[PDB]
C-alpha cells in the first residue's frame, strides 16, 4: 500500500 | 463529537437517492460561502514505527504518533501545541521547548520537511475560507482522516477524488479527477441530485463515517 499521499 | 450530525446528514442525502431521479441539476447544490477552513494537504504514514504525519492546507504540519500522543507545529515553524494521551493540552513553542520533547519535534521536523519537499498539495489553486488529527483509517480504497473540528477527509487512492465533509456547515468538498474543487451543500444536493461519482463516494463516506462511531 502507498505509504504517503500523491507526490 | 459531530459525527453523529455527519451521518443524519449522510443517511438523508443518501436517502434522497440523488442520482437515480429526474434532471440533475449539481450545479444549483454549489455553495463558496461553504468552503472549509482546514483540509488535509498532503500526508506521510509512518505508522509502522513513528506514526502518521500531515500537512494542512494553511502549511501547518502535525503527526499523531504511535504512543497516542499528538505534536503540531503551526505555520510560523515555531509555535506547538501538545496533546498528551491522556488529553491535556499544552501550547508552547520549538524555540524554548522541554528537553522531553526533543526528539517528536525531530521526527515532525523529518516529516514537515519530506511534505514540502516531495508532495503534492491537495487543493493547492484554492484560497481557504487550528484542528488536529482526531483519528485516522485506511481501507483498500481510502484514507480516513477525522479532524478535531468535526470535518472528515475521505482521500480515494485509484483514482485521487476526495471529499472534504464539513458537519458544522452540512457540506461536502469534492475534489475530482480533474483536481477540480467544488463545495456543496448536501440539503442541497438533495434537492437538485448529483452524478453519479459524487452520489457512489457519499454511499461510501457514510459507511466510514459509520466506522469512526463504531470505533469512538
Amino acid at each position: 500500500p502507498p505509504p504517503m499521499s500523491s507526490m | 463529537c459531530h459525527l453523529s450530525d455527519m451521518l443524519q446528514q449522510l443517511h438523508s442525502v443518501n436517502a434522497s437517492k440523488p442520482s437515480e431521479r429526474g434532471l440533475v441539476r449539481q450545479e444549483e447544490a454549489e455553495d463558496p460561502a461553504c468552503i472549509p477552513i482546514f483540509w488535509v494537504s498532503k500526508w506521510v504514514d509512518y505508522s509502522d514505527k513513528y506514526g502518521l504525519g500531515y500537512q494542512l492546507c494553511d502549511n501547518s504540519v502535525g503527526v499523531l504518533f504511535n504512543d497516542s500522543t499528538r505534536l503540531i507545529l503551526y505555520n510560523d515553524g515555531d509555535s506547538l501545541q501538545y496533546i498528551e494521551r491522556d488529553g491535556t493540552e499544552s501550547y508552547l513553542t520549538v524555540s524554548s521547548h522541554p528537553n522531553s520533547l526533543m526528539k517528536k519535534i525531530t521526527l515532525l521536523k523529518y516529516f514537515r520537511n519530506y511534505m514540502s519537499e516531495h508532495l503534492l498539495k491537495a487543493g493547492a489553486n484554492i484560497t481557504p475560507r487550528l484542528p488536529y488529527l482526531r483519528t485516522w483509517f485506511r481501507t483498500r480504497s481510502a484514507i480516513i482522516l477525522h479532524l478535531s473540528n468535526g470535518s472528515v477527509q475521505i482521500n480515494f487512492f485509484q483514482d485521487h477524488t476526495k471529499l472534504i465533509l464539513c458537519p458544522l456547515m452540512a457540506a461536502v468538498t469534492y475534489i475530482d479527477e480533474k483536481r477540480d474543487f467544488r463545495t456543496y451543500r448536501l440539503s442541497l444536493l438533495e434537492e437538485y441530485g448529483c452524478c453519479k461519482e459524487l452520489a457512489s463516494r457519499l454511499r461510501y463516506a457514510r459507511t466510514m463515517v459509520d466506522k469512526l462511531l463504531s470505533s469512538r
